[PDB]
This record gives structure tokens, sequence and C-alpha cells, in this order.
RNA sequence: GCUCGCCGGAAGACCAAGGGUUCCUGUCCAACGUUAAUCGGGGCAGGGUGAGUCGACCCCUAAGGCGAGGCCGAAAGGCGUAGUCGAUGGGAAACAGGUUAAUAUUCCUGUACUUGGUGUUACUGCGAAGGGGGGACGGAGAAGGCUAUGUUGGCCGGGCGACGGUUGUCCCGGUUUAAGCGUGUAGGCUGGUUUUCCAGGCAAAUCCGGAAAAUCAAGGCUGAGGCGUGAUGACGAGGCACUACGGUGCUGAAGCAACAAAUGCCCUGCUUCCAGGAAAAGCCUCUAAGCAUCAGGUAACAUCAAAUCGUACCCCAAACCGACACAGGUGGUCAGGUAGAGAAUACCAAGGCGCUUGAGAGAACUCGGGUGAAGGAACUAGGCAAAAUGGUGCCGUAACUUCGGGAGAAGGCACGCUGAUAUGUAGGUGAGGUCCCUCGCGGAUGGAGCUGAAAUCAGUCGAAGAUACCAGCUGGCUGCAACUGUUUAUUAAAAACACAGCACUGUGCAAACACGAAAGUGGACGUAUACGGUGUGACGCCUGCCCGGUGCCGGAAGGUUAAUU
RNA sequence: AGGACCGAACCGACUAAUGUUGAAAAAUUAGCGGAUGACUUGUGGCUGGGGGUGAAAGGCCAAUCAAACCGGGAGAUAGCU
């Protein structure tokens, strides 16, 4: 039974990451609501 | 020729091939050699816009000679190539300063043939000439349509136009469509047909043949949902419908041309 | 030429343990606790110049630190680089 | 610790992905572990990952992404040129032995190789963002030559057997050695050398392409394996002694041949086919501007340098994806013996395991199996399930057919072991020896030794010889779909979809058409023997009448008719 | 030669039984189909919600699909319970 999560460093890095979030002007605005609410994660990066 | 594969399976019983024993039999030119890659029918913003295109064999691009601007300079036929880009065969010709050049190959064509181009060149098959230069009733091949820039008209294997009439810069041309069109005297064109008139007597015999080619399934409208398609829905096989295209345009019998910019060159339309 | 601050700045702490004190006996081999950013050229340079001893070849690796508990919380020691400095035959470190 | 059982194309070994300390040692047993726990992948502490050569990084690019200017768009933004990123692909170089509780192609020992910078010698036309070559490419099939590997013999060390025999044609074990360097073989490809000239290669070119002669008839490129050296070495049985009995010090004999043999190598080869099978750099070469008694190039030598990051451990799994220590899922590499066509199957090797509740009893009933008198589908919606068939060789085989099929039709016969033909045959391999030569990795003769079917005859045992595992049930009529394929992940695999074929229809290329406020893009680097839409659905014989309705196509006189005025 | 035949790996999923607070939110066991191709698989990429993709089942688009999920309009509205 093959589950729908395959992990892939690469994979998330390209779609979730730092970089991937700042290509965007929507990522930049995912980047601000998660510094607003104060994550202690910013994203997937690490 | 024109062979049957014996039925030693049911994917060979109908099977037509058509095989020249006059086609190069070792790898294609490499400097006239270029890489084209598939699409799959997506543009660039990666949606299919064309249907039924997917797969097939990797195929290498053989950049071939439609212009034909060496004027004066004879070439040699080196050899007959297949060409997987188009239905017609090419010809790997070489000229007398050392320079090899791919063209279409016209019914006739042989390895040792002289072929030449230009208002001085002989009225003989595979010679390029403008069409003021070429006799009205002759038969050409991969006409030009603006002077200079390529043969674009009779490129498909078998096919030819027929110079009908002449009326000061310009020519009546017979298309293979059955269209009267008006071309510029000056636009050249190439002598005799485009050979592989075999070309159209080849059978498949198997759906693989067809993918092998880039092919893809056609499903039929009827046998969609309402939502897919004008024509999908039915307890059963109904339709009760006019039939239309996927997008809602009258598909039997309806004109689609609209050109006001190119309307006078039409002397007749196809019929 | 690496300064002597640099130098001095090079060089953490030896490592005492059973596997050092293994190679210190069999073949002239001083393990050290060095900085992370710590080039093999570097430490070679510190190891001639503050010890006085000739150096053969440095070997280093980077050790992960690990992840610990203090009163049920998770905590990460850090990550520290080792080099295993190789003298020449009568140094004797 | 000794027995027993299980896997052994795995349930063994090594990795990538993913995880992240689960690795090793000491210590503890609260919680966790479906039970106990002294044990643990649990808690705690300490330790452990060593590289010029392995991988990443790096140079080069694919699909694709981003993209200075630019084009487009209410804004946000979209597209895209020059460029720049982007592996899953191309690009230099290391092997064997030893070693830790835990790393090793990384440490040690021995023996190597690669690239670059400097300096000294000599010889010298060097030089790119340009030219050419090369890199560089499919499927299938066939065979030869090899090797990994195995088997047997020889050799060496040990043994003489708990119960009849075992000094022998007896038993057990071992019989191993790399890269590199030298040679250049089976095989594959290609005629060499010189001269003259030239509308081609964004200009030049001595380079590539082309034209014309002369001359030599063997030159060149590639290439597994073998052989020598590496190696007077390492390893090596067992022995001579230790052990904190987990493990250690010293010695060390033989270390060969024949046969069989890969799916691995020659082989990016060869043969053939059509569906016609990446790119760029590294690399070789040609020059331009330029420099030109300098730079730069080639060879030799000496010296320096090769940074950084990963490296523990699991990895078909208790460590990854599944909430679980979960009968699920998960890419690559290795591939022993007997039997066997086999990577199936049975039993084993090396190696690894007995699956984290047990002990009893021996009710009904449920699950998974074995056997069954007489009957034999009488069961049931239905032969569901089960039972049955099953291998090889040979004999034999119908309607129908599109001449291929139907067909493994159907049906039947033989099958073990022993001896002889022949103390091992036909065939395969093939030493020494002999002889010759364009003397070598050579040719001819020869057959020793090894290996070894199948057949016939005779005998022989059993109820049974394809003895287990493994391994088609067969025939007749009929509907549907021609066929192989696809489909409702998770109640429907079908007669549904697709399909080759057929027809209608649109489209003359700035094509029709589709995605896009647009720019653009696909169609297509295609051009009516092409492309799009629609319907039908191999093939055979065919496809009748109706244009009144609805649509489409053509017409353009007349009637009506918008903005406009 | 072949969308040829028999049959493992590999891909699938026709039958039966078991299970159905399961070992498992789709499996196990015994049989079953394809197995050189319209095959299968790793890595990466592209297509985005009235949108995609679909050999077409309204199938699939993160255990969700006749219009995904997340947040907001929002305390929608509810002559109904
Ligand atoms: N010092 C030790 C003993 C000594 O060497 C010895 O006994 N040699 C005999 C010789 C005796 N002649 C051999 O017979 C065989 O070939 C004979 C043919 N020469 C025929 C009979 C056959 N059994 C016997 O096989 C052979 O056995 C030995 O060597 C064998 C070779 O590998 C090994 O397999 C075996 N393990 C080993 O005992
Ligand atoms: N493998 C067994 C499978 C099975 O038993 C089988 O199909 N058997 C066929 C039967 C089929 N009916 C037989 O025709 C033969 O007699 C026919 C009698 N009229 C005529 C044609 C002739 N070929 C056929 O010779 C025979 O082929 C078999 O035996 C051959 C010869 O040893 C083998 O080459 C072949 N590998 C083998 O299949
Ligand atoms: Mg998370
Ligand atoms: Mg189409
Ligand atoms: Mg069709
Ligand atoms: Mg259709
Ligand atoms: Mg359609
Ligand atoms: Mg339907
Ligand atoms: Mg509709
Ligand atoms: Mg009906
Ligand atoms: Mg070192
Ligand atoms: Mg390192
Ligand atoms: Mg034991
Ligand atoms: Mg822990
Ligand atoms: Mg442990
Ligand atoms: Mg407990
Ligand atoms: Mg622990
Ligand atoms: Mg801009
Ligand atoms: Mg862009
Ligand atoms: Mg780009
Ligand atoms: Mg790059
Ligand atoms: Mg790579
Ligand atoms: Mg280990
Ligand atoms: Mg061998
Ligand atoms: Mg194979
Ligand atoms: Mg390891
Ligand atoms: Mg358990
Ligand atoms: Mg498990
Ligand atoms: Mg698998
Ligand atoms: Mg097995
Ligand atoms: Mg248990
Ligand atoms: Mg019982
Ligand atoms: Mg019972
Ligand atoms: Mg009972
Ligand atoms: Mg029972
Ligand atoms: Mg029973
Ligand atoms: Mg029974
Ligand atoms: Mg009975
Ligand atoms: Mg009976
Ligand atoms: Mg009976
Ligand atoms: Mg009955
Ligand atoms: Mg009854
Ligand atoms: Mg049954
Ligand atoms: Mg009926
Ligand atoms: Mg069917
Ligand atoms: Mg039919
Ligand atoms: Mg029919
Ligand atoms: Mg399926
Ligand atoms: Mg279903
Ligand atoms: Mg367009
Ligand atoms: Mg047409
Ligand atoms: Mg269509
Ligand atoms: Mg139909
Ligand atoms: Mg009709
Ligand atoms: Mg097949
Ligand atoms: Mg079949
Ligand atoms: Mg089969
Ligand atoms: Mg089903
Ligand atoms: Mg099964
Ligand atoms: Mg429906
Ligand atoms: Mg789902
Ligand atoms: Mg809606
Ligand atoms: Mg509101
Ligand atoms: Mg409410």
């Amino acid at each position: 039974m093959k589950r729908t999560f395959q992990p892939s460093v690469l994979k998330r890095n390209r779609s979730h990451g730092f970089r991937a979030r700042m290509a965007t002007k929507n990522g930049r605005q995912v980047l601000a609501r998660r510094r607003a609410k104060g994550r202690a994660r910013l994203t997937v990066s690490k | 020729a024109v062979v049957k594969c014996k039925p030693t399976s049911p994917g060979r019983r109908h099977v037509v091939k058509v095989v020249n024993p006059e086609l190069h039999k070792g790898k294609p030119f490499a400097p006239l050699l270029e890489k084209n890659s598939k699409s799959g029918g997506r543009n660039n913003n990666g949606r299919i816009t064309t249907r039924h295109i997917g797969g097939g064999h990797k195929q290498a691009y053989r950049i071939v000679d439609f212009k034909r601007n060496k004027d004066g300079i004879p070439a040699v036929v080196e050899r007959l190539e297949y060409d997987p880009n188009r239905s017609a065969n090419i010809a790997l010709v070489l000229y007398k300063d050392g320079e090899r050049r791919y063209i279409l190959a016209p019914k006739g064509l042989k390895a040792g043939d002289q072929i030449q181009s230009g208002v001085d060149a002989a009225i003989k098959p595979g010679n390029t000439l403008p069409m003021r230069n070429i006799p009205v009733g002759s038969t050409v091949h991969n006409v030009e349509m603006k002077p200079g820039k390529g043969g674009q008209l009779a490129r498909s294997a078998g096919t030819y136009v027929q110079i009908v009439a002449r009326d000061g810069a310009y020519v009546t041309l017979r298309l293979r469509s059955g269209e009267m069109r008006k071309v510029e005297a000056d636009c050249r064109a190439t002598l005799g047909e485009v050979g592989n008139a075999e070309h159209m007597l080849r059978v498949l015999g198997k759906a693989g043949a067809a993918r092998w080619r880039g092919v893809r399934p056609t499903v039929r409208g009827t046998a969609m949902n309402p939502v897919d398609h004008p024509h999908g829905g039915g307890e059963g096989r109904n339709f009760g419908k006019h039939p239309v295209t996927p997008w809602g345009v009258q598909t039997k019998g309806k004109k689609t041309r609209s050109n006001k910019r190119t309307d006078k060159f039409i002397v007749r339309r196809r019929s | 030429m690496i300064r002597e601050e640099r130098l001095l700045k090079v060089l953490r702490a030896p490592h005492v343990s059973e596997k050092a004190s293994t190679a210190m006996e069999k073949s002239n081999t001083i393990v050290l606790k060095v900085a992370k950013d710590a080039t093999k050229a570097e430490i070679k340079a510190a190891v001639q110049k503050l010890f006085e001893v000739e150096v053969e070849v440095v070997n280093t690796l980077v050790v992960k630190g690990k992840v610990k508990r203090h009163g049920q919380r998770i905590g990460r020691r850090s990550d520290w680089k080792k080099a295993y400095v190789t003298l020449k035959e009568g140094q004797n470190l």
C-alpha cells in the first residue's frame, strides 16, 4: 500500500523552501503571515 | 515497392509496408542534423492545445534546403535518405565547391543525378527556377509564396503544383487541394513531383503502429458525458444533436476560413 | 602566511579517549578538538608554531552534537571538529 | 553450551532515497516493550565517523526554471533575447594485506596513479568569444573468443573412527594473491604516402569538404583475455604458548592441472529492421586579430599542492512511507552446491533467524488441511468450491479457415536401476612429442588425459520409475466484441473505451483549431499523400427510398430591417 | 519476424474463502491475466479548480471530487428540528 507522502528533501525544498517562497509575491505574503503569527519555523527549509 | 505482411499474428495480418531498397542504410549526415524534442501538444502555458499528440519515436531534425539559393553551381545527388520528419524522402547532394545539403527527393531522382538552381538552369526534375522562367503548364513542387522565403507548397510525398497561367508579375497555380492561386512570378519552384507516391498505400495494421508515430487515441464525443463534450450523454446510444467540435462549433460542412488579407490571391476555392 | 592570532584561535583543546591514546602510542598521532572553521593547513601551522613539533599530515572530521534532554526539555550540543595530527616520528608531543 | 527446527534469487551481503545517533561501551528497570526482564532500537553517561583517487562540491549541458535590456498587460503581473541555473546524463586519478568495542579503497604496511603551480634544462610559432573532428548515442538477433565461478584430479597437512568393515580406487581441510607497469593476442574498423588546384566551412587556415594526378600493396586505429613483473612478499593448514576463557604472541607445508561455464567482458562491436534512435563541455586539430630575439608551446627533471563538506548506524526494514516494535509499500548491486530448461521448485552452503505472553486440556462450534464404503452433479441460481489433467521423446490428429491457424486438437506408446555394444560410445576439449616457418601470444600432424549424450540388446526390483516438489482438464453448439490493449485507486474488467480500417467535413499557411485581455505559444521547424473535428469500428458481401422539419452550403433580384443622417 | 506462444522476476487484479471493534481505513491464502511491448520502473520537470488531466468510469487531481484544500465575506440563510 503506497501512501500519499513519499519524502524527498530536494522536492520539499524546491516546492516549499525559503527561496521558493521568496520567488513569488504570494510566497512573501505567506512568510509575512507566519512572521506575524510568530512561528518558530518560517518554512520547511529547516 | 508495396509489400503485404503475412498474417502470422493478428497485428501483422493487415500491415502493408512501403520498402525502398535505394534508401541509405547508414546514419544521416551529422553536420546537417539538429535536435527536436517532443511537446505532447502543449504550448508555453503547459496546456494541451492540440489533442492526440504524445509519445512516439525519438527523431533528429534534418536541415532541409527549401530556399535552394546556390545558383549556378551544379550538385550531384550523393544519396537518398529516410527523413522521420516528413512523408517525403530527402536527398543528400554535393556541390562542386564541396558543400553538402539536403533537398526533397523528387520522383525519379537517383544517386549520381545532376541538379541546379537559377534562371539559367535546365528544365528537368530537381532543378529550381523562378516561376517566371519555368514554362507554363509545368509540374513543379516546393513552391515559394514570397520570393526568397523558401518553398512552402507541394512538399508532401507525391504532391505537385501545376502552373496554369501567367499574367504579368503573377502565375496562377493549381494546388493539390484543387485550388487556383496567384503567386508572384518571381517565386521559385522545383521541377517535378515529390517522390514517394507510395507513401499513401501503406496500412499501419495495428494500434501500436499509430502509437509509434506520436498519435494518441481519439475518444469519440458520444462516449463522453454532457460535461465533457456537447455530444456526451444518453441512456444507451443517443445522439440527437447536430455534430459539433469539443468547443461547440458545427463540424460537418460549416466553413471556418476568414482571411480578407489574402482573399485576393485565391482565384478559385478548392470545392 | 597564517597570522599568529589565527594560529592562537585555531586549536581548542586536546581530545582524551582510549582511541586517542592508542593513536598516540601506535602511530604518533595527537587528537585535538579544533575550531569548526579551521582548515588542515591552519591546524598544521598552528601545531608546528605552538607545540614546536614537526607535522606529517592532518586528518579532520566534524563531530555532530548529540540531542540530549534536561528535565524533559530537548536541547542539542554543538558540532565540533576533531583533527588527527601525525607527527614526524621523533617529536613526542 | 550442546541439540532441534526455519530462510538460503533470502528471512544472506552492500547501498541510494528517507531517517538522524537508533552505532559501541558502562550503568538502571519508574514509564515504554501488548507477559516477566537481569535484556532493549527504553533512561542516563561516556565514546565513535580520519580521503588528491569513494561521493558531493566542481567543469558541461537535457527537460524545465529564472531572466539585463525588450515586447505585452487596469495594477499585481505575463512572455521572452543575450545570459544564468538545472541531473536522472558527459568530464583526472588506488589497489592488495593488517587493524578498532565501535571507521576504513579514509588509519597502518607494501606497491601505485592523476591534475595543477612554480624553478632549472633543452628544442620551438604561440594565439579565440571563430572553423573542423570527436564526445555521440535505436530495437532485435547470432555467434565466436574469454573470464568471474564451479567440479574433479594432483599436491600438502591431519585421521584410522562409540556399532559389522575402513592402510585404502578410504576420510576431512587447504590448495589464495590486487591495482599498477611491460607485451600485444582472438576479434572489429580502415587502403596508406605525396603533389597540384578550389564559387564550401560568417574571414584565414597547413585543418575539414571537393577536383586531378603519381606512387607504395602493407600501414594505421581499436581490442577482451593470456603471459611476465608487482610477489625472496602477503595470506595460508594446522602446530609451538597465553586468555580478565570475550580474544591474543610465534611459526607456518602445498599453494598446481584438466574440464565445465555466465545474463559479466571483447561488444558504443557485427548482422538485420523500421518506428530512424540527446546536448554541451572536457579532448584533438586549424588558424584570425595580436605578440612577435618577450609571451606562449613540447619534452626531462626537482619541488610544492590537491582545499571544503559526507563518511557512525538501519536501509524489503522494529530505524524509511503506513497513528503501532503494524502479515502492506519501497529503486539499484552480488548471485555457491545437488537435482533442474531455469533467477521456477525441493534439500543444503556462507550467512542469518525461531517472528516479545506462556503452561495445560484434547468438548460443541469456527478456521486451515488429510482420508473415505456404495453412488457420482442426484447439490446449486450456477459443477461455487473441490477433485481431476499436468514432463520429455515418438506415433497420430477433425470440422472450419483470412491458408497463418484450429493444434499441445483429440488419442496413444516408452520412461527406474544394472551389464554389454563401448572396463565411457558419438560428440567436445585437447598435453607432451614431432615437424616447419614471414621465431611468435605462430602454423601442420598427432592423439595422451579430461568431459560426455542418446540408442539398442539382456537382466533386474517394486502395487507404482515424468514416483517427491514442480507441472494444460478435454470435447460439442451458440450470443457479443475482429484481434493485443484500456477502464469505475477502495463492491461493476464487460458486450463498455481504444484500435487498425472507412467516410464526411474544415484548413492554402501569418492554415483551420486550441491556451492566452495581449504579447506570444502549440498545430509544426509540418504544407492538402499535411493537419484538425466528427461519426463508424479488422475482414467479406453491402449500405436502399425521403431535402417536407432542424442544421449546414450556395444565390442575391425583390420585401423587411440597426447605428448613421 | 512478431502489440507471436509457454512460463519466473516485474506489472495487474478474474474467482473463492478468511478478515470485517481486521495483522491491514482495501489485505492474506489458494487459484488467475500480461509478461519485447499501445510494456514496466527510478530521478527530475510541466499542466491548478468551472481549472487541469482522462484508450471516457463523472474517472483522478495528497485515505477528500457532479466542481480539491486553506483562510476570509461569516454569526450567510434556515416559514425547519
Ligand atoms: N595426504 C593425504 C592423502 C592423499 O593425498 C590421498 O589419499 N590421495 C588420494 C589418491 C587417490 N588416487 C584418489 O582417488 C581418486 O582418484 C583416482 C584416480 N587417480 C580414482 C579414484 C578416486 N577416488 C583420491 O581422491 C585422493 O584423495 C585425496 O586427493 C583428492 C583430490 O582432490 C581429494 O579430493 C581428497 N580430499 C584427498 O583425500
Ligand atoms: N515441447 C513439447 C510440447 C508439446 O508436447 C508439443 O507441442 N509437441 C509438438 C506436437 C506436434 N504435433 C508435433 O508435430 C510433429 O508431428 C506431426 C505428425 N503428423 C507432424 C509435424 C511434426 N512437427 C511436434 O513435433 C511436437 O513438438 C515437440 O517435438 C519436437 C521434436 O522433438 C520439438 O522440436 C519441439 N520442441 C516439441 O515441442
Ligand atoms: Mg512538518
Ligand atoms: Mg486528432
Ligand atoms: Mg479514429
Ligand atoms: Mg471523434
Ligand atoms: Mg472528443
Ligand atoms: Mg459514459
Ligand atoms: Mg453542453
Ligand atoms: Mg436506447
Ligand atoms: Mg593521509
Ligand atoms: Mg573528510
Ligand atoms: Mg551456542
Ligand atoms: Mg536516544
Ligand atoms: Mg545496540
Ligand atoms: Mg513490561
Ligand atoms: Mg539505548
Ligand atoms: Mg525587466
Ligand atoms: Mg520568463
Ligand atoms: Mg535556458
Ligand atoms: Mg552551467
Ligand atoms: Mg548525476
Ligand atoms: Mg560497521
Ligand atoms: Mg578460469
Ligand atoms: Mg538478461
Ligand atoms: Mg558504513
Ligand atoms: Mg512483535
Ligand atoms: Mg513489519
Ligand atoms: Mg518490488
Ligand atoms: Mg526459490
Ligand atoms: Mg508473537
Ligand atoms: Mg481440534
Ligand atoms: Mg466443528
Ligand atoms: Mg472439531
Ligand atoms: Mg476440520
Ligand atoms: Mg474435513
Ligand atoms: Mg481430498
Ligand atoms: Mg466416496
Ligand atoms: Mg470408491
Ligand atoms: Mg463417472
Ligand atoms: Mg440439478
Ligand atoms: Mg434440487
Ligand atoms: Mg473452480
Ligand atoms: Mg439467445
Ligand atoms: Mg473486446
Ligand atoms: Mg468482425
Ligand atoms: Mg461485425
Ligand atoms: Mg487499473
Ligand atoms: Mg472497483
Ligand atoms: Mg498561431
Ligand atoms: Mg480533405
Ligand atoms: Mg478527432
Ligand atoms: Mg460504436
Ligand atoms: Mg443510409
Ligand atoms: Mg507476447
Ligand atoms: Mg496469451
Ligand atoms: Mg505467458
Ligand atoms: Mg473487481
Ligand atoms: Mg495471490
Ligand atoms: Mg453515467
Ligand atoms: Mg484520493
Ligand atoms: Mg459550484
Ligand atoms: Mg454578510
Ligand atoms: Mg450558523
